[PDB]
């Protein structure tokens, strides 16, 4: 059954106007912590490009960020613990932002990464590779090990023992991929390449581990007539930087255009994506025109020796 | 427009000033053009449908650069329109074919494969736009129009070959992957081009089959890739078309197997079929195939070496930052002078493929290095014309997200001073003047998928 807890709202604060509106993305910790943003204009720049943070308990004591930024986030995520930030936005300008002292209403970041004139398409942590099985069916098991018993996924490249490496990766916008990892010392590794000699526009794109410490990654040039290309990750630090091998998977096209009636329609991508982060093998993919929008999944399974296909579908729907 | 009066004194200063077996190519046009002109004209009768004369003619007009001498004509005066329009219904006549032996049906063929060869290159040299008419009634469609817009992968464009176009049926194309098998045609006093043409597409998709599963004998297929370039070698091309489609969606370790046809296909020339005029026909597909087949041997590094006419292709670094690039070609054409017809291509891929708002973006904080008023006023006039490139979108995005990002902060108009201010006013006003009283292909390609909300940008208020 569905509730509405509340609505929190500022006093002269709402109704922007006279802007080019954005989308938004938001956040969320570990922790109770909800991060969020909204696009304002009121004489500054900064109110687009501002953080609020909300602790559960109390919605009016909220701790304001001021990201100063030269491009308007797009893509907001927190870290698996409630330890790191990022905030995402075009050509770089990428920080760290770590909790300050134990306190509700104190963040600072130091640290971060910037790439000069390539915006960024799709980006991701590391993986930890610690992962437990929920079993509702095991409500009478009486016992913790049962209901809750770990899967092991295997953790992404582990150095110096079991403990997988601290990072994340970045695609950008066009023929070009970063990758910048946290040493156990105070350093940071950072390498960018081409992703192959095919550089160009990506619309949208996605990032998703595999079982090994390897990264399958998404491709939407949005020109409605390209292949969507899959490209494969090989973490290999040979003595002084993490040298990335790339290769092509068996990629896919399109569907609702090849029945000649109506291909035109819904001419450009909105949405590509994973299901889920971490799994590269169910994807969505929804074309959205000024009307109305259509979804699509697409499936890894082996019959090409990686065949994406389509799954379901509703009876309508509007412009997501 | 000239009186011989004023002609005659300028003649004796003429002879003064220059008192202080090489034919230039001037008077070679100039008795070019009558015979541009009345080849033009009968081609609409086609030597009164009587190709024995048309064949003697083709002969003898054959020499160096002799379809040169009328593209560039035709092109100089705007009738290579015409020129792709007539022979258009030309290959709408020969492509079905009448009763004929073998002569007059090798005649036919010719006529297939020459105007062919005449207009290959005005589409990989030209545009793709001077050749259709993109007005057709009827469902009698020309095949060279269907051709034209699925047969060649270009630089900026490549095929999408999943389309039922690609693959029109199945049956008949194992007739023609069987018939290769056998022997020389000798079947084409009545064959159908057209439908010969597409079934070849799919014909080449069961020899890459059979080839990769190795249950045929390769001598065979040596034979049989040695038969279509015997006698009439547009097969061939068709051949290598659809192979080349067929590259793209493969993988790089997936692309070189394929290629031993296609290096079989366009390699040596094969003598002992010569039906007439066979040695230059070899040569002028060449540069058909060499533009053709580009965008793969980009990716691709292997050779095929067909035998210049390559202009404008691809000179840029593979990985370096397009930034700096683009930057510093404009301070080397001020201090030149003059822009350089080698520098328009340079900049046609750039702007092409970057996206406009960020071009803007690094050439208005360029604008602000100036204090000479002649010194920022040459690149005005220099970027008047490079906005002029694509005019009906800067007099909109100038407008539009510049000029309030001129204005919105306090310090940013510090730089909108005596020189840069007056001469971006005028910029903006040869535009503004322009855009009211309202230049490539690509720019006719660039704006036709794109939809944008202008009341969410500007909801005037």
């Amino acid at each position: 059954m569905m509730d509405l807890a509340y609505v929190c709202e500022w006093e002269k604060w709402s109704k922007s106007t006279h802007c080019p509106s954005v989308p938004l993305a938001c956040a969320w910790s570990c922790r109770n912590l909800i991060a969020f943003t909204m696009d304002l204009r009121s004489d500054d720049q900064d109110l687009t490009r501002m953080i609020h943070i909300l602790d559960t308990e109390h919605p009016w004591d909220l701790h304001s960020i001021p990201s100063e930024h030269h491009e308007a986030i797009t893509c907001l995520e927190w870290d698996q613990s409630g330890s790191r930030l990022l905030s995402a936005d075009a050509d770089g300008q990428i920080k760290c932002w770590s909790m300050a002292d134990h306190l509700a209403n104190s963040w600072e970041s130091s640290v971060g990464s910037l790439v000069e004139g390539d915006p960024i398409v799709a980006l991701s942590w590391l993986h930890n590779g610690v992962k437990l099985a929920l079993h509702v069916e095991k409500s009478g098991a009486s016992s913790f090990g049962e209901k809750f018993s770990r899967v092991k996924f295997s953790p992404s490249l582990t150095l110096f023992g079991g403990k997988p490496m601290e990072g994340w990766i970045a695609v950008t916008v066009s023929g070009l991929v970063t990758v910048s990892l946290l040493k156990p010392s105070g350093q940071v590794l950072t390498s960018t390449e081409s992703l192959c000699r095919l550089r160009g526009r990506v619309a949208l794109a996605d990032i998703a581990f595999t079982g090994g410490g390897n990264i399958v990654v998404a491709t939407a040039d949005g020109s409605s007539a390209s292949p969507v290309q899959f490209y494969k990750v090989c973490v290999s630090v040979v003595s002084e930087k993490c040298r990335i091998d790339t290769e092509i998977l068996p990629s896919l096209f399109m569907r609702c255009t090849t029945d000649l009636n109506r291909k035109d329609k819904f001419p450009a991508i909105t949405h590509l994506k994973f299901l889920a982060r971490d799994m590269s093998e169910q994807v969505l993919l929804c074309a959205s025109s000024q009307t109305s929008s259509i979804v699509e999944c697409w499936s890894l399974r082996k019959e090409t020796i990686l065949k994406w296909r389509i799954l379901s579908a509703t009876n309508d729907l509007d412009r997501v | 427009l000239l009186s011989e009066a004023s002609v005659n004194n300028l003649m004796a200063k003429r002879k003064a000033d220059r008192e202080h077996n090489i034919q230039p190519n001037i008077q070679l046009i100039l008795r070019a053009e009558p015979t541009v002109t009345n080849i033009l004209k009968t081609m609409d009768a086609d030597h009164s449908k009587s190709p024995e004369g048309l064949l003697g003619v083709l002969g003898h007009m054959l020499s160096g650069k002799s379809l040169d001498l009328l593209l560039a004509a035709a092109a100089a005066t705007g009738k290579l329109k015409s020129f792709a329009r007539k022979f258009i219904n030309l290959n709408e006549f020969t492509t079905y074919g009448s009763e004929e032996s073998t002569k007059p049906a090798s005649v036919r063929a010719l006529l297939f494969d020459i105007s062919f060869l005449m207009l290959c290159h005005v589409a990989q040299t030209y545009g793709s736009e001077v050749i259709l008419s993109e007005s057709r009634t009827g469902a009698e469609v020309p095949f060279f129009e269907t051709w034209m817009q699925t047969c060649m992968p270009e630089e900026g464009k490549i095929l999408n070959p999943d389309h039922p176009c690609f693959r029109p049926d199945s049956t008949k194309v194992e007739s023609l992957v069987a018939l290769l098998n056998n022997s020389s045609e000798m079947k084409l006093v009545q064959m159908k081009w057209h439908e010969a043409c597409l079934s070849i597409s799919a014909a080449i998709l069961e020899i890459l089959n059979a080839w990769e599963n190795g249950v045929l004998a390769f001598e065979s297929i040596q034979k049989i890739t040695d038969n279509i370039k015997g006698k009439v070698c547009s097969l061939a091309v068709c051949a290598v078309a659809w192979l080349v489609a067929h590259v793209r969606m493969l993988g790089l370790d997936e692309r070189e197997k394929s290629l031993q046809m296609i290096r079989q296909l366009a390699g040596p020339l094969f003598s002992e079929n010569t039906l007439q005029f066979y040695n230059e026909r070899v040569v002028i597909m060449n540069s058909i195939l060499e533009r053709m087949c580009a965008d793969v041997l980009q990716q691709t590094a292997t050779q095929i070496k067909f035998p210049d006419t390559m202009p404008y292709w691809n000179l840029l670094p593979p990985k370096r930052p397009i930034k700096e690039v683009l930057t510093d070609i404009f301070a080397k054409v001020l201090e030149k002078g003059w822009v350089d017809s080698r520098s328009i291509h340079i900049f046609d891929t750039l702007l092409h493929m970057g996206g406009v708002y960020w071009f803007c973006n690094n050439l208005i904080k360029e604008l602000l290095k100036e204090t000479r008023k002649e010194h920022t006023l040459r690149a005005v006039e220099l970027l008047y014309s490079i906005f002029c490139l694509d005019m009906q979108q800067v007099t909109l995005v100038l407008l539009g997200h510049i000029l309030p990002g001129l204005l919105t902060d306090s310090s940013k108009w510090h730089s909108l001073m005596d020189p840069p201010g007056t001469a971006l006013a005028k910029l903006a006003v040869w535009c503004a003047l322009s855009s009211y009283s309202s230049a490539s292909t690509r720019q006719k390609k660039r704006h036709r998928e794109d939809i944008e909300d202008y009341i969410s940008l500007f909801p005037l208020d």
